[PDB]
């Protein structure tokens, strides 16, 4: 059926080899309708984990990640590691929400342990210097979305829209 | 006659106004207005004590009978204020506006023989001249002020500040009868000093806000109640508004440096409040130290005394309209950077904004719920988006899907409050951002609605977290 | 080493052997006196999963669980279904806190599988059934708090926000 | 990439030979919907010489003149005395603006040595007299706009505003 | 901490060595700005005794000494003679404010003792007769505010109200 694995954008280069699969599904989430990106996923209360990037889930309620998500399949030998859930497609707190859903999905979700050995100071983080640009629209959106130079031509929109939009908490150690 | 307590206060962007609606102008500056602290001192007031009078005895008095009731500590035409209010700003000596050249007279030849609309536009750090006539022309011009340069991106990002600007942008000229150059040149230059004085926005204003209290008015009848009742809503004013114009939207948000009290019977309870906000180090930290301050008063505080007197007039609910806190509303984030949150604050109240079409679809709920909670909105009876849609989602009766039902807004029946959502133009915002801020870099941004009257049983439980989303989405 | 261990409040019976300790040290956060209850803890994008009463996850921000923390670990017999966690007293999202707090504390939040087979139709539940609620008053609140009707006499204070400081969101599966 | 060509309009009719482009590709940027004109360029500074009509350039900022400007090639024979540079489509200066470009322009401009002999006093120039616009509403607005007499017939639309929104200065030789 | 001296502003010359700090700290109560003296300060209920002047205490409410404020202890020789004082910084009469206050000061003042050995009557004093302006704007006002020269040529501005400003009362017996 209707299946997607969420992917984080950090500061950090954490992200190449998590999954098999980069396209599988005709349809994404994330479409890229001449305006940058769209129905982007927040998620609340979650931390990234550069180290080993995934999600660890610190109850504070300010503090949340913004990543996106689309089909594939992530490294099937898992699931001892990833929060995969089914949800009908509603409880997604999905912003740029443009179009419709299927009213249900299951999702992969990466995720470290709780780790309760220190004091989770957490810190936010932005992503400027486009030179941390170039590495992400060549290593996550090169890499997932072949909609460069296909559909739109000035990239410059998805790359202001990602050195502005795409924003969240590091747990910094 | 005493000086009661001190206050250093702070104010971010603050956007006040003077006679000529700006904060500078060609005799002086005043970037803080004594008299519209008081005011909205007052404002507060009656919104506090509405919500407390409400969070017990469920009544709504109004407005007329709270200041009748306050008339001790505020003054009215019947007596003189208790209370008197000092502004003190550090480096606000005697500065003003003067606009020493303009070079006209090249923007005057393409005029003369004409009706032109004379726009300006001040992007590119220098002042173009367009002409609606199709003719743009730069100004060359020294002044007193100098316009930063941040200032200049920030009007020219921030959408809400852009649009009220259209009112200080532009003359329609018509010089095809006898038009000369001298006075061609006086209203171009007027003109020229109305739009520059625009950008007067100094962000991070720091004033004293002195108070002292007159100890001739003893205890009359329950004058230490009220006073301290008053000073509670003087925290919880610089708690949640700010000064000026569009604090409904972020602007003017004052925040706290340091409070001295002098007469410790009195504000020894409102100086350690105020302590509990000279450092705030998270987000929920600050929101738990709202939700104390705010219940503090609707049960902790003195007792529900004066309002057992016979001054005081209950609402009528189809007439009268007032406001008053819902502790239940009282989203807060952190921000990191505030002019990209003023600026967002637009995609978050606007019909086509990506923050609020994101979190509200079908977009009739959508207009329904800024036409409930975004003030005044021009609505029009022409183009069948009217027609029903609102008028159905907005009607107490009628059908039950609508989170915000209004006491009464009939169908086709439309008696006043239809003539007041949908026609006072003069109606403030429930849904308010302010920007608070510690002695640290700890920024962070309340979200709230008020609770208006002239609702009919609101689903606290809905907006709770639309509001929650709306936050969520400026930062 | 100081830990604390969250209890939620539903409309079923899955309360009462959750933990063993019930002092552990000296101090507990959520307290009563003579006002109501106080550092009340709510952890958000969290729904209770009554059969087995756990905290079951979702994506969601508005869904949350209003509960109570007191001082321990549970049962001694677990540490295979639970979720640790170590932080330093703010980001924690309290309700009516009166007292300082330690900037470290070990909190326990009964935590569950997604069991992603069905669709998680979260509903709101309010505390009601005046049964359970004088159930709860002294299963857990006088297992806990026993003080009532030694000094705590006003047991109907604790009852009269109980009936509405309290609710949440579930499953109903 | 981009190319164009801006043609004047005065009040005369001596631009029998002009850009040859009628389909050609998939850009025109003076299009006419069913509202009047859009994206009507004014070249500044300058006064057109209808005699062999040139934007004569001055240095005058009140000086104007409003025209044309459309994708194509202006004889084959040109590029010798026209004025042609590129510029990325947020330099010129449109009217009833509906939207963007792809950013990058490089367009021909009727140009002319300024012919430093008679000193070029110059003088508003009117478009009036739809006598001579009711021709020019088919050896221009059909010799490249054939859209008429099959797509829209709000005429008068695209008459009235050619009567007041087209005028200019010319040198008065 | 922070520590005053008031240095009043009679036309004798005593006033040479009177200070234990030239500048020290970034902070004088008194200013010159390009427009006159401000914070000048006023202390009714004294009179100096110029003839090796200090503020002598009559109980009359129409005596003062003006004076200026600088910061610093008063000269390795005190402990009996200044009246110091620590003021919450609004019992200041200070006459042209221009600042803010720090909310509490350190204040020495000259003081003697009465000496309630004669009729201690008074009469007022006017700062008069240029030549004594002059030495005194050398003596204190550019060794306190070497300003002067630096950017202040209008001294005469400043002489202006130093000629006008600072009257005060003297036992003159």
């Amino acid at each position: 059926s209707t299946q997607r694995e969420y992917v984080f954008i950090p500061i950090t280069n954490s992200i190449t080899i998590d999954v098999k699969i980069t396209i599988g599904g005709s349809d994404h989430i994330t479409n890229i309708d001449e305006r940058g990106i769209h129905n982007v996923l927040v998620i609340t209360g979650y931390a990234v984990d550069e180290k080993n990037g995934r999600l660890v889930p610190t109850l504070d309620p300010c503090d949340y990640v913004k990543g996106i998500l689309v089909a594939g399949t992530p490294q099937q030998a898992q699931s001892n590691d990833f929060l995969t859930l089914k949800l009908p497609a509603n409880k997604l707190y999905l912003i740029r929400k443009k179009g419709n859903i299927s009213d249900d999905l299951k999702i992969y979700i990466p995720y470290s342990s709780p780790d309760a050995r220190n004091s989770m100071k957490t810190k936010p983080v932005s992503i400027s210097d486009d030179t941390i640009v170039n590495n992400i629209i060549k290593e996550v959106f090169d890499k997932i979305y072949n909609i460069t130079q296909k559909e739109k031509v000035k990239i410059e929109k998805v790359k202001e829209d990602i050195k502005e939009l795409f924003s969240y908490y590091a747990l910094e150690q | 006659e005493e000086l009661l307590m001190s206050l250093k206060l702070k104010a971010l962007y603050p956007l006040t106004g003077g006679y000529n609606r700006h904060s500078i102008n060609p005799f002086y500056e005043e970037l803080v207005r004594p008299t519209e602290i008081k005011g909205l001192w007052r404002w507060w007031n009656r919104v506090l004590f509405n919500t407390l009078a409400y969070s017990t005895k469920g009544k709504l008095y109004t407005y007329e009978s709270i200041d009748r009731l306050f008339e001790d500590v505020f003054g009215s035409e019947n007596k003189k204020s208790a209370v008197r209010l000092e502004v003190i700003t550090d480096e606000g000596n005697d500065n003003r506006f003067e606009l020493s050249y303009v070079e006209l007279d090249k923007v005057i030849d393409c005029l003369r023989n004409y009706k032109r609309k004379v726009s300006l536009d001040f992007i590119d750090n220098t002042l173009i001249a367009e002409i609606e006539g199709s003719t743009k022309i730069p100004i060359s011009f020294k002044s007193n002020l100098d316009i930063d340069k941040i200032i200049k991106d920030l009007v020219h990002n921030n959408k809400l500040l852009s649009f009220e600007l259209l009112g200080f942008k532009s003359v329609e000229i018509d010089a095809t009868k006898i038009s000369d150059k001298k006075i061609l040149k006086e209203i171009l230059r007027d003109l020229i000093t109305n739009y520059l004085e625009y950008f007067n926005i100094k962000q991070e204003v720091t004033f004293t806000l002195n108070i002292y209290l007159d100890k001739s008015r003893e205890h009359k009848q329950n004058f230490e109640d009220k006073l301290k009742f008053a000073l509670y809503s003087l925290l919880v004013f610089i708690l949640l508004g700010g000064i000026g114009r569009k604090t409904s939207r972020g602007f003017g948000s004052l925040s706290i440096i340091d409070v001295k009290c002098y007469d410790n019977s009195i504000c020894k309870k409102i100086e350690d409040l105020a302590k509990n906000f000279l450092k705030i180090s998270s987000g929920n930290e600050l929101k738990s130290k709202i939700e104390s301050i705010l219940d503090c008063i609707k049960n902790s505080c003195i007792d529900t005394l004066y309002i057992e007197n016979n001054i005081l007039s209950e609402i009528d609910p189809k007439k009268n309209v007032v406001y008053f806190i819902n502790s239940d509303l009282f989203e807060v984030k952190r921000i990191n950077d505030k002019e990209k949150v003023l600026a967002n604050i637009y995609k978050a109240v606007s019909s086509e904004g990506c923050c609020i079409k994101s979190i509200i679809t079908d977009k009739y709920v959508r207009k329904s719920f800024l036409i409930a909670f975004g003030g005044y909105r021009k609505v029009e009876k022409d183009k069948g988006l009217d027609i029903g849609f609102i008028k159905n989602y907005l009607c107490e009766t009628c059908e039950t899907v609508s989170s915000f039902n209004i006491v009464d807004f009939l169908l086709s029946e439309g008696s006043f409050m239809s003539d007041y959502i949908l026609q006072y133009e003069h109606r403030n915002s429930l849904l308010r951002f302010k920007l608070i801020s510690d002695n640290s870099n700890n920024s962070y941004l309340i979200g709230y609605i008020l609770h208006s009257s002239y609702f009919k049983k609101i689903d606290i439980k809905y907006v709770r977290c639309i509001l929650e989303k709306l936050t969520y989405c400026v930062i």
